[PDB]
């Protein structure tokens, strides 16, 4: 029993811009960003832990029923669909475009 | 009253299980370990256990003594000093410690003081045998 | 380093059978459960189920009941495995990408992807 | 106050979780046997004949199972003792030559010699010839044998076989004079630490116990090893209890445990003759030379209604868990032969019973009561001789044939679950359950759930108006 | 006036080095030997030594704790006794010894009869012990 | 190959300096033997006698 | 023919440098144990040592 929905399905940010996703979870949340056709990497784990190896631009926190992913100095590369997973149940997410 | 056994009294208060000391004392260097245990016999599997559980059975016996050695209480189960008690670790009053607090409760309060009071409680004793030295 | 090599897509025939396989080199193998994911071409991922590697006991959902089969064949000395999956009879809805992945923790954490292999019919 | 000083006493009820060597101590009654057992070996201290059980009375502690160290130190016991015990026997080398195997051909008419109809071992074994080496090096022997299909891989060339083993690692031959017979274990602190027990009826792995006592050993624990269900544990005392580290996550095995013991009565009706040939220098091997009289396949015997009320009161307790959802019991999907099938051993033979009977059923909504009268269930099970128990980890065993028959008795205290997960069709009011799961650890968690290791502290620092007498 | 080191006062003369005795006396029985240690991982190459020094450490100490047993001074930094010094030792007078030597170099000077001397410590306190029981 | 040495150094190449050795080995099977070949540097092989033996 | 023991065991040659001669063994206790001696020329096996050393 895993209750989880991303209220934002896509978004048109500019470029330079901080911009906020909300995922709503039950349990433990973790983020993996997905460009076009490729394999998820692992941004986040547990919704705010840092994963090594991802710049420090990228970061999530907690309150509640509610998760945030920040992506502050947006980048042309930082172009990807952004995924909020729980054990065995995935969003479709969110896709990025300027 | 009635007499407790080992850790009988860790759930009262202070005042009442300071008289049940003798019964946690009187356990801390003799156990079945040292039995006679019934391919070296003692190079089995639990025959190297029972090894290491002997030399750990010691260590924890002296680890209590050399302390009580330093601030020269040896051979006293209560002891008193000539430390004045500081407002820092703790300002509580007799009633609210020793009809309120459990020895658990207590020694938890004031961990981070432990270490200060210990090097305390052995330079003062050090100070009555250089005062008693150069005195007679 | 940890890597989780795949193999090449696949191209099959309804009623037919595949065979994806992930190759796991870099690390304890035994010691970490490996997932299957499912991602359709514009949809998101599902979950295919995971495999004990020691014991190789698999766990699926409902869905993938009697079809999907998960087995793994490990190195003389542990070094490398190789984990399979196979699918027994295919629709037009079996054309996605399969991926295995490496759960970290209790958190589920996927640090490790597959490349991914598109099977289509 | 000004009258305050500092004072100390010695003797203090306190202490912190820690972890330590903890060493085994075995009732001397099961002892001077010289059976030789593998794992309560004569270095175990003899136990108390008095042990102090110690009420703590206004005191909670923090107990968390799935963390606990006792665990994990006896799993290293328990393999290390399995090694050793190994060491001296006979390495089956000369065994990994060519196999050329065909059909068992027998002599006798024993028709069933009772009820059960399973089969008949006749398909379930080979009888396989091959060159081995005479006590002389350059002389070589034909010899025969009867070998389970299970213990037998073929390679090419039909009709010409392998032991499995021969491309892994190599097998010892376990010594006749060695027993399996699991005998408890009490798991003792050295003095300045202590055990603490939960003494709560309904206390499931983690959080705060409020009926905690103080213990110095734990009680005879049995390092009985088996899969899918334990076997001759401890039963509950409260009710049945659903522990497991996390409910909400499908990885983690769900442990019952039963407050009513459920018979399990396995038998092995063959009767199967044990030769001896010679394949080297001081080196004897132990076959199955001739299966004569009573041919069936082995099997175990369930009262078909004690396990409905068994299977009947843990979905009870599950639908707590899982509440506007139905339960149901399915048969493993797959793996290694130890995880489908109920793996045990009994004198020596090591059986794996199919157990498919006891978890095929669903419990949709219990709308009305359903009775049947009583049936006995009976489960094929198979023998197996190459035996690799610890995952690939501990030394490969050989067990050399049992003379007779063989029966076991034992019970069942407790089931190891593997729910599965699912997104849509698994949350259509249904939760499948399947046997099996976890590990051989949590064959000891079961049992060491309720302890909890801690070391004394007994010096106390405290203010008094007592000041030190100056001379 | 500064606190010293482990060791830190060996250079110094008596007068000076004896008012840093609970550096040293702090440090015999308590050290990092005694960790958790991070193919039985007990009998490896390094399982055994750390073993070993464990027990080597208790019997430095324990070899030091006999005497002062024997003596009477349990619990005393500096333990004063009722044996006269007898000129045959050493005949050097206070300014000597406090003020002119350190203590490894005086160690060394009645390194004769420091068996000699421990003999009358012990036969010293016997006595006191005998005088007790008989006069009480 | 063709590699035409990959860098500035002269030094030579591994070939004199290696040898090209088979030999007959047990499979699996204690009864069987196989034929398998190896690269072995000259430091690591002496020979006995049967010159290319 | 062949060596008696290769029906029974497996054996090993004694190593060249070992030396088989007996040199004398003192069994000594540890600290806080003691050992009684008994010092009566006509003694036998049990009984009671009136001259214990
Ligand atoms: C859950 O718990 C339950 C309950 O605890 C477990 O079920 C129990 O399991 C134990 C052990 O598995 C069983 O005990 C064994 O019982 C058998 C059968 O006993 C009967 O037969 C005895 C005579 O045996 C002869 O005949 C049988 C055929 O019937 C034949 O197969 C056998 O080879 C032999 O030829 C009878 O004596 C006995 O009657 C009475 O006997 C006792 C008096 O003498 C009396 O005290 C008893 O109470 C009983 O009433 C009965 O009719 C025993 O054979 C077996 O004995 C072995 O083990 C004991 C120690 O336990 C040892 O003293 C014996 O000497 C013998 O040990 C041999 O085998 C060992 C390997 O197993 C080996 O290590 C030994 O060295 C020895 O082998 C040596 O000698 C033999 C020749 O003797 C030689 O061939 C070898 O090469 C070697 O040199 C046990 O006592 C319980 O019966 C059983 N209870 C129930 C209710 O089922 C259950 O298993 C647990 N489950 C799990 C998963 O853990
Ligand atoms: C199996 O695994 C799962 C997955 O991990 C695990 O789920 C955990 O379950 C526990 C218990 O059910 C959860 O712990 C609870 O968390 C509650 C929510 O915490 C968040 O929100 C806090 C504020 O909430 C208030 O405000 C909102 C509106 O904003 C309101 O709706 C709420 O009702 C509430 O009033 C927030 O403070 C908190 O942040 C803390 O925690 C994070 C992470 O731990 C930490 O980083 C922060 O620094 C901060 O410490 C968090 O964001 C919470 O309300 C609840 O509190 C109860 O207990 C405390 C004492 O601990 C009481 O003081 C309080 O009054 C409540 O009685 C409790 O803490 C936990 O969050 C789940 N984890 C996840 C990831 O979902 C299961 O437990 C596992 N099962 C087993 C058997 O192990
Ligand atoms: C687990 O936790 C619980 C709770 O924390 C803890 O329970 C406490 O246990 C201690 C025992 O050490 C109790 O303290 C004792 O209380 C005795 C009873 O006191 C009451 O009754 C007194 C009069 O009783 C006499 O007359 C009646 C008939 O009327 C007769 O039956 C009796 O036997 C007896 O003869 C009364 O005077 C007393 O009043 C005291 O307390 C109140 C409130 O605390 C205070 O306001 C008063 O000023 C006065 O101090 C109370 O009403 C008592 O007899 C006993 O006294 C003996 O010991 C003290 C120790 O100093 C001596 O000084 C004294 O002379 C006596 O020898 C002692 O005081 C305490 O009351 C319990 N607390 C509660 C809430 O019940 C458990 O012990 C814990 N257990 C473990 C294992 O940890
Ligand atoms: C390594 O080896 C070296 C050499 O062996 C050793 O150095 C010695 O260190 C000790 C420290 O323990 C020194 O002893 C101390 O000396 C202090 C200085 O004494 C001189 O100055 C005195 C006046 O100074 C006052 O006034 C000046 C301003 O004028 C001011 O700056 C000062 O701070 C201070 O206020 C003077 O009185 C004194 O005279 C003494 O000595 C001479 C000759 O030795 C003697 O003839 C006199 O009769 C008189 O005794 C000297 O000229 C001194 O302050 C200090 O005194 C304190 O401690 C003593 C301890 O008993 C108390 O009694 C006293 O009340 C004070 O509290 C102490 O005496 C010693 O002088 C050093 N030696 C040399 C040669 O330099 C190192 O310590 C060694 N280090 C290690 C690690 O081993
Ligand atoms: C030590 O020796 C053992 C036994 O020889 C090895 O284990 C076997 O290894 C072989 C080689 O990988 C495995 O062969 C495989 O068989 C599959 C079909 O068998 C399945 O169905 C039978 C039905 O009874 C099961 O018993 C069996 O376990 C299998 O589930 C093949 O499908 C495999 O792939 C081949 O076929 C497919 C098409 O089906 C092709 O696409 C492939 O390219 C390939 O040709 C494969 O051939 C065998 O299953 C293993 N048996 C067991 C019990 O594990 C160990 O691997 C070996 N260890 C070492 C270290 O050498
Ligand atoms: C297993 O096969 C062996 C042959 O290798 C059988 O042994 C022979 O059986 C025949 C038939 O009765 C006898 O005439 C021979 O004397 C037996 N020995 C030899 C060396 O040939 C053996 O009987 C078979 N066992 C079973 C159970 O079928
Ligand atoms: C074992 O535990 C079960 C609960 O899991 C007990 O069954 C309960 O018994 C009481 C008393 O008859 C009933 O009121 C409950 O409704 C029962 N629960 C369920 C889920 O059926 C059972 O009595 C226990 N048995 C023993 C011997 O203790
Ligand atoms: C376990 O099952 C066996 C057989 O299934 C039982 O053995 C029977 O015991 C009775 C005695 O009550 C005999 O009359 C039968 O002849 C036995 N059967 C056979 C095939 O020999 C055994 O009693 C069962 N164990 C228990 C504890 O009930
Ligand atoms: C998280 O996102 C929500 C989106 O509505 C926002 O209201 C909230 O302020 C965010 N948390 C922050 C900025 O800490
Ligand atoms: C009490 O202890 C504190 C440090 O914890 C210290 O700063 C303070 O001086 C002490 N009080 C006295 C009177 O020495
Ligand atoms: C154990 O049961 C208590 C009581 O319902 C509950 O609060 C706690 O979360 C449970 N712990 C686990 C691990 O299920
Ligand atoms: C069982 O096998 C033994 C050993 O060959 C034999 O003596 C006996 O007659 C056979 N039958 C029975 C019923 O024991
Ligand atoms: C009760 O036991 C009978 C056999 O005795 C079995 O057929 C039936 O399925 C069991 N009850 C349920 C609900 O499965
Ligand atoms: C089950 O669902 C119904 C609605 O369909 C709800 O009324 C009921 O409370 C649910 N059960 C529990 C235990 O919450
Ligand atoms: C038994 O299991 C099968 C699948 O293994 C299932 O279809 C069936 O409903 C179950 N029950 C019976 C009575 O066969
Ligand atoms: C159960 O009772 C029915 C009567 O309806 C009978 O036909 C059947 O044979 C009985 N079965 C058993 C196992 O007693
Ligand atoms: C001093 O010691 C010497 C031997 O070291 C001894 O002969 C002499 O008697 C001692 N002095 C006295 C007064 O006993
Ligand atoms: C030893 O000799 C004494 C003296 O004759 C005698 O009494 C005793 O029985 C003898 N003991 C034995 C064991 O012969």
């Amino acid at each position: 029993d895993i209750q989880m929905t991303q209220s934002p399905s896509s978004l048109s940010a500019s470029v330079g811009d901080t911009v906020t996703i909300t995922c709503q979870a039950n349990g433990y949340l973790n983020w993996y960003q997905q460009r076009r056709g490729k394999a998820p990497k692992l941004l986040i784990y547990d919704g705010s832990k840092l994963e090594r190896g991802v710049p420090s631009r990228f970061s999530g926190r907690r309150w509640g029923q509610e998760y945030n992913l920040t992506i502050n100095n947006l980048q042309p590369e930082d172009i990807a669909t952004y995924f909020c997973q729980v054990y065995e149940f995935v969003v479709p997410g969110t896709r990025l475009d300027l | 009253a009635m007499i407790f056994g080992f850790l009988g009294a860790a759930g009262s208060t202070m005042g009442a299980a300071s008289n049940t000391l003798t019964v946690q004392a009187r356990q801390l260097l003799s156990g079945i370990v040292q039995q006679q245990s019934n391919h070296l016999l003692q190079l089995t599997v639990w025959g190297i256990k029972q090894l290491q559980a002997r030399v750990l059975a010691v260590e924890r016996y002296l680890e209590v003594q050399k302390f009580l050695g330093l601030w020269g209480c040896s051979g006293k189960i209560i002891c008193c000093t000539a430390v004045p008690w500081n407002s820092t670790w703790s300002n509580k009053s007799f009633e609210q410690i020793w009809n309120n607090m459990t020895w658990i409760e207590w020694e938890r309060e004031i961990s981070n003081y432990t270490s200060q009071i210990y090097d305390i409680l052995t330079e003062s004793q050090f100070q009555q045998d250089i005062n008693e030295v150069d005195l007679l | 380093q940890v890597q989780l090599l795949q193999s090449g897509a696949a191209v099959t025939k309804p009623g037919a059978s595949v065979r994806v396989s992930c190759e796991a080199s870099g690390y304890n193998i035994r010691d970490y459960f490996i997932h299957w994911w499912r991602q359709a071409p514009g949809q998101g991922l599902q979950w295919v189920g995971w495999i004990n590697p020691k014991t190789g006991q698999p766990n699926n959902p409902r869905q993938f009941q009697g079809r999907v089969s998960l087995t793994r064949h490990a190195s003389w000395d542990f070094d490398t495995y190789s984990f399979y999956m196979d699918l027994k009879a295919l629709r037009s809805d079996d054309t996605a990408v399969y991926f295995c992945a490496r759960q970290r923790s209790d958190y589920w954490d996927f640090d490790v992807w597959g490349s991914g292999t598109q099977v289509t019919v | 106050a000004e009258n305050l000083w500092v004072t100390v006493y010695y003797g203090v009820p306190v202490w912190k979780d820690a972890d330590t060597t903890l060493f085994c101590a075995s009732d001397a009654k099961a002892h001077e046997t010289e059976a030789h057992n593998i794992w309560a070996t004569h270095a175990c201290v003899p136990t108390d004949p008095n042990p102090q059980e110690i009420y703590m009375e206004n005191v909670t502690e923090n107990f968390n199972m799935w963390k606990n160290n006792m665990v994990e130190q006896m799993q290293e016991d328990i393999i290390s003792l399995w090694d050793q015990s190994l060491k001296p026997c006979v390495k089956l080398t000369p065994l990994c030559v060519t196999l050329s195997c065909t059909n068992v051909t027998l002599t006798n008419v024993n028709y069933t010699n009772n009820f059960p109809n399973i089969g008949n071992i006749t398909d379930e074994v080979r009888n396989c010839s091959f060159n081995v080496t005479t006590e002389i090096r350059d002389k070589k022997q034909k010899v025969y044998a009867l070998f389970y299909k299970l213990d037998i891989v073929q390679m090419e060339n039909k009709n010409s076989y392998r032991l499995i083993n021969c491309n892994t690692s190599v097998c010892k031959q376990a010594c006749p004079k060695i027993s399996f017979d699991p005998i408890p274990i009490h798991y003792c602190t050295p003095a300045g630490y202590a055990i603490l027990k939960c003494n709560e009826k309904n206390f499931n792995g983690t959080g705060p116990c409020k009926n905690v006592s103080s213990v110095q050993c734990t009680h005879g624990i049995k390092p009985v090893v088996s899969t899918q269900l334990l076997l001759n544990g401890s039963l509950a005392e409260g009710e049945i209890i659903i522990r497991s580290e996390n409910l909400t996550n499908n990885a983690k095995t769900i442990i019952v445990h039963l407050n009513k013991s459920v018979e399990i009565n396995c038998t092995r009706p063959s009767n199967n003759t044990r030769t001896s040939v010679t394949i080297g220098p001081g080196q004897v091997f132990y076959r199955t030379g001739d299966i004569i009289g009573d041919i069936r396949k082995a099997y175990c015997e369930i009262n078909g209604t004690k396990w409905n009320e068994t299977l009947k009161q843990v979905v009870g307790k599950l639908k707590e868990h899982f509440p506007n959802k139905t339960i149901s019991f399915q048969p493993p999907s797959g793996g290694d032969l130890e995880i489908t099938m109920h793996h045990f051993n009994c004198r020596g033979e090591f059986f794996y019973c199919n157990t498919t009977q006891l978890f095929n059923s669903t419990w949709i909504n219990s709308t009305t009561i359903k009775e049947y009268n009583d049936t006995i269930i009976y489960l094929p099970c198979k023998i197996k001789q190459i035996i690799n128990m610890w995952q690939g980890v501990g030394q490969c065993m050989y067990a050399p044939p049992i003379r007779g028959k063989i029966n076991c008795v034992s019970n069942i205290t407790g089931i190891l679950l593997t729910r599965d997960g699912g997104d849509a069709n698994a949350t259509n009011d249904t939760e499948t359950f399947r046997p099996g799961g976890g590990n051989i650890k949590d064959n000891w968690r079961s049992e060491l759930y309720k302890y909890k290791v801690v070391q004394i502290e007994p010096l106390g620092i405290a203010p008094t108006k007592c000041k030190r007498r100056v001379v």
